[PDB]
Parts: C-alpha cells; sequence; structure tokens
C-alpha cells in the first residue's frame, strides 16, 4: 500500500509540473488555486520526531 | 552492590553527633 | 503463636548480626516440640549460618540442647502414634467418614508442629478427601505452608500457597483469607524484596481474630512497622495517621511511632537517629529481613528524595547533619541514588550550594518501562536454549 | 462538630488558594505569593512544601 | 440526630453523619419539629467539611 502509494503520488505532481511549464510559457490561465496549493509545501515544514515501537512479539511465541 | 547497610548504621549516628557540634 | 516459629528461622539469616540470633531461634522450637524433627532441620540452620542444637557441629553450642529433650520428643510422637492407630480400630464400630477424619486429620496438624512434612501429607490427604467444615479446610491447607516456611526451603512455598489460593476465595470466610496474607506476609519478608509484605499486614491486624496469632498488641507494632518500610510520606499520612482507631486504642507504641512522625515532620535529623537505632532493634527480635542491604538502601533513597524534592537548596552543613554519615560516604551514595533517575541532582562543594533540578517529568516513567524490561528479556533466551534441545 | 471541621477547612482553604495563585506563575516569589493568599509567610513554605509531595 | 454529633466531630465519618441528619430532618417535618430547624444546619456542616461548598 505504502509502495503503491509513491507510484500514485508521483503522478499527480507530474500533472502540476506539466501545467507550470505549459502557463509559464504558451499562455495557459494562472488560476489562484494552482499557485496556493504549491507555495504551502514550502510553508509547512515538517520536522521529523520521535515515537512507535514496541518489543512485545517474541515472549508470546516463547510462551506457545 | 556493596554493603551500605553494615557501614550506614554505626557511621550515622557517631558522626551525626559530632555534626551537630560543627553545623547547623 | 506459631507465627513466631517463622519469625526466629529467620534469625541468624541477618548479616548484621549471627550469633545472638541462636539464642532467639532456640526458644519457641523447644517448647512446642521440634526437638524430634531438629536433626534432619539442622541442615537447613546452616545456610542460615550456626545452629546451637545438640548435634550441631555449628560454633555456638554455649546455648546448646540438653541430650534428653531430643529423646523426650521422640518417645512423644511414638506414644501419640501408639493411641492413633487405636483410635482408628474403635472408629469403624462408630461411623467409618467421622471418626477416622478427625483423628487423621489430629495427626497430621501434631506432625506438622513437630516439622514433618511427610508424615503430615499423608495424615491430611484422607480428610480432604471425606466432608470437614469449609473454615477448618482453610486453616489445615495453612499448616503445610506453614511447616515450609519454618523449613526455609523457597520452593517448597510456592506448592502450598497456590493450592490454599484457590480454596480460600471459594469459599464464605473472610477471617480465613487473611490468615494466609500473613503466612504469604512471612514469605514477603524472607525473600529480599520488602515492600509486597506491608499490604498483607495491614489488612490481617483488623481481621483475623486470636486463634494461631499472637497478642492485639504484639501484631499491631508489626503493622506500623513495615508500612513504614514501603510507604512515603502521603500513603503513610492517609493510611495512618489519619485513622480514628489509633487514638481509640491508645498508644503502646512510642520508639516505632518517632520513627513513622519524623517522616512527616521532614526533619531527616530526627529521622537518621531513629532509624541506626531501629534497624538494629525490630530486625533482630523478629524477622523482616535475612538482608540487611535491602533495608537501609531503600529508606536511604527515600530520605534524601523527600528532603530534595522540596527545597530546591541547603548548605553542605545542614545536608551532612541531617543525613548522619560523612560528608564523603554522602558523596559516594549519591552517584548511585543518580543512577535510577528519580533523584537528579547535582552538588555543588566548590561553591557549597546543593542544587535538585528535580524533573517530574514523562523521563520518570520512561525510564521506568525502559529498566524493568531488562530483567525478562535476558531471562527468554535462557528458557529457550533449555526447551530445544 | 463545627469546632473541629473548621481547622481542617481552614487548612484545605490555604491549599486550593494556593493552586490558584500558582497556575499562571513560574518563577515567582514566595513573598508574592504570601500576599494573595494574605497569610503569613512560614506557614506558606510548609503547605507549598506538603503540596509538592 | 443525636448519633450525628458523636460521628461526625471524633471519628471524621462525615458521610455518616450527614445520612444520619437527613433520617432526623424527614422525620422532623411531617408534626413540623423545632428540631427539624436543628437537623438543617448540621446537614450543611458536614458538607461544608468535606469541603464541598
Amino acid at each position: 500500500n505504502q509502495v503503491h502509494g509513491l507510484k500514485g503520488l508521483n503522478s499527480k505532481l507530474l500533472d502540476i509540473r506539466t501545467y507550470l511549464e505549459k502557463v509559464a510559457s504558451g499562455k495557459l490561465p494562472i488560476n489562484h488555486h494552482i499557485i496556493y496549493q504549491l507555495q504551502d509545501v514550502f510553508n509547512l515544514l515538517p520536522d521529523a520526531s520521535l515515537q512507535e515501537f514496541v518489543k512485545a512479539f517474541y515472549l508470546k511465541t516463547n510462551d506457545q | 552492590n556493596v554493603e551500605d547497610d553494615f557501614s550506614n548504621q554505626l557511621r550515622a549516628e557517631l558522626e551525626k553527633h559530632g555534626y551537630k557540634m560543627e553545623t547547623s | 503463636m506459631p507465627l513466631e516459629n517463622l519469625e526466629e528461622e529467620g534469625l541468624p539469616k541477618n548479616p548484621d548480626l549471627r550469633i545472638a540470633q541462636l539464642r532467639f531461634l532456640l526458644s519457641l522450637p523447644e517448647h512446642r516440640g521440634d526437638t524430634a524433627v531438629r536433626e534432619e532441620l539442622m541442615a537447613a540452620v546452616r545456610e542460615n549460618n550456626m545452629a546451637p542444637y545438640y548435634e550441631a557441629l555449628c560454633k555456638s553450642l554455649d546455648w546448646q540442647m540438653d541430650m534428653d529433650l531430643l529423646s523426650k520428643m521422640k518417645k512423644a510422637n511414638e506414644e501419640e502414634l501408639k493411641r492413633l492407630d487405636e483410635e482408628l480400630e474403635d472408629a469403624e464400630k462408630n461411623l467409618g467418614e467421622s471418626e477416622i477424619r478427625d483423628a487423621m486429620m489430629a495427626k497430621a496438624e501434631y506432625l506438622c508442629q513437630i516439622g514433618d512434612k511427610e508424615g503430615a501429607l499423608t495424615a491430611f490427604r484422607k480428610t480432604y478427601d471425606k466432608t470437614v467444615a469449609l473454615g477448618h479446610r482453610l486453616d489445615i491447607v495453612f499448616y503445610l505452608l506453614r511447616i515450609g516456611l519454618f523449613y526455609m526451603d523457597n520452593d517448597l512455598i510456592t506448592r502450598n500457597t497456590e493450592k490454599a489460593k484457590s480454596l480460600i476465595e471459594e469459599g464464605g470466610d473472610w477471617d480465613r483469607r487473611n490468615r494466609l496474607k500473613v503466612y504469604q506476609g512471612l514469605y514477603c519478608v524472607a525473600i529480599r524484596d520488602f515492600k509486597q509484605a506491608a499490604e498483607l499486614f495491614l489488612d490481617t491486624v483488623s481481621t483475623f481474630t486470636s486463634y494461631e496469632l499472637m497478642d492485639y498488641k504484639t501484631f499491631v507494632t508489626y503493622t506500623v512497622y513495615v508500612s513504614m518500610i514501603a510507604l512515603e510520606r502521603p500513603d503513610l499520612r492517609e493510611k495512618v495517621i489519619k485513622g480514628a482507631e489509633i487514638l481509640e486504642v491508645l498508644h503502646s507504641l512510642p520508639a516505632v511511632r518517632q520513627y513513622l512522625f519524623s517522616l512527616y515532620e521532614c526533619r531527616y535529623s530526627v529521622f537518621f537517629q531513629s532509624l541506626a537505632v531501629v534497624e538494629q532493634e525490630m530486625k533482630k527480635d523478629w524477622l523482616f529481613a535475612p538482608h540487611y542491604r535491602y533495608y537501609v538502601r531503600e529508606m536511604r533513597i527515600h530520605a534524601y528524595s523527600q528532603l530534595l524534592e522540596s527545597y530546591r537548596s541547603l548548605t553542605l552543613g545542614y545536608m551532612a547533619e541531617a543525613f548522619g554519615v560523612g560528608v564523603e560516604f554522602i558523596d559516594q551514595e549519591l552517584s548511585r541514588f543518580i543512577a535510577a533517575g528519580r533523584l537528579h541532582c547535582k552538588i555543588d562543594k566548590v561553591n557549597e550550594i546543593v542544587e535538585t533540578n528535580r524533573p517530574d517529568s514523562k523521563n520518570w516513567q520512561y525510564q521506568e518501562t525502559i529498566k524493568k524490561g531488562d530483567l525478562l528479556l535476558n531471562r527468554v533466551q535462557k528458557l529457550s536454549r533449555v526447551i530445544n534441545m | 462538630i463545627i469546632s473541629t471541621h473548621l481547622a481542617k477547612l481552614y487548612d484545605n482553604l490555604l491549599e486550593q488558594n494556593l493552586i490558584r495563585v500558582i497556575e499562571p506563575f513560574s518563577r515567582v516569589q514566595i513573598e508574592h505569593i504570601s500576599s494573595l493568599i494574605k497569610l503569613s509567610k512560614a506557614d506558606v513554605e510548609r503547605k507549598l512544601s506538603q503540596m509538592i509531595l | 440526630m443525636q448519633s450525628g454529633i458523636i460521628h461526625a466531630a471524633e471519628e471524621k465519618d462525615w458521610k455518616t453523619a450527614y445520612s444520619y441528619f437527613y433520617e432526623a430532618f424527614e422525620g422532623y417535618d411531617s408534626i413540623d419539629s423545632p428540631k427539624a430547624i436543628t437537623s438543617l444546619k448540621y446537614m450543611l456542616l458536614c458538607k461544608i467539611m468535606l469541603n464541598t461548598p
């Protein structure tokens, strides 16, 4: 699902990207929606952070 | 670990009495 | 009455004094008639370190038993068996079920008093099979547990406890449920962890009516002593101090009462004074610790922690005096205290302020998950390598 | 009934009053706290310690 | 009503004392005894002790 998600995300980004080239030169309209979406990516700046692990799995097989 | 109990009982009572005089 | 036997076996074990304790140990088993078994029991007493028995090749034969006591018990046990066989012959003449059970069950308890385990098991066995009062049923299984606690074989304790434990809850008897807590309570001081024990004793003083137990006053004195070891100031304060019951009763406690009070006052000068004396006083007389290191180590962490939590800064003089011991001893002790992560303080001796950072935080709880996981973790690998071959 | 009950109720009043003062603050003078509660400085230091515990 | 006085004051079981005063209070109103006035006063004394003002 994770690998399926990456090839899928990649397709969406190509649409935007090919469009910008076409708007800049070849004069396709400039819409507020396209520009709004792009700007946000830079702004939010996600920061990697701790957590989400567990060690329980071994005890259960040993018991069995 | 090490045996803290033998040493602490003798030290605590004795040292404390001298410490009373020495410091508050 | 029988609970003292169990405490007394425990005393030669204390690393704080081997020799005096031997004289404590002898007293109660001589009265009861443990003499006959004691030749076999003597090997367990050597591990515990020295015995003063007539057949003991141990150092203290300064309070050595006389030869006549060994022999007197032995004749007495045979005489008791002779009466029993005959009771048994009579029994068929009346009811089979009633008379043979009463005698068989009485014989077991007698065997248990002596400390003969083998004779106890067999004698009891028939009585269990047959119909007998529910309350009586729980007291007889506790006697099999009682022989093992005297004997100080650890593996033995476990078997009895688990069986008794099922029968108590099934039954309607609340008072009897409490009795098992005391026996188990002896078990808890017997192993290194003293903390576990306190809770059983707090329950049992209320309910465990006298029979198979010492006087109310001698039990209350045990009760407060053990409560102090586990419980910090909030816990101690609510539980003991709040109560109606102590005021109504009236104290006979003052020595142990000071040790409970000092914590509350949060003056460690009073605490430490009471601690060097109390340790020796209480512990030697009746077992609450065969391993002296555990008791002081846990009390000292609490006395320092509690002073530090409330007050950021202190002067070295106050610190030295209150704690008791040398500055040198204190500085070594701290390093071990820090490692735990609940204490986390720094000491400036070059500027003479001892600062306490004191983080109450998630780090304290986090620390605990990580630490505890280690013992278990090591232990499975060892279980698995055994099972596979 | 009240007479005995007042002593504890008085102590309770100090504790609730104290937490209120302590809630927005950080690194606050004891003297500031003593004024807000309007009770003696020593009594405050003592109570403060109990609350930490 | 008499039971509450003893209970509350010495033992500090304010709940138990309260429940007793409420039993008197109910009984008393039906005749409309002056004793009713007194009983109501005690109920209030017990809850303030718990510090649920």
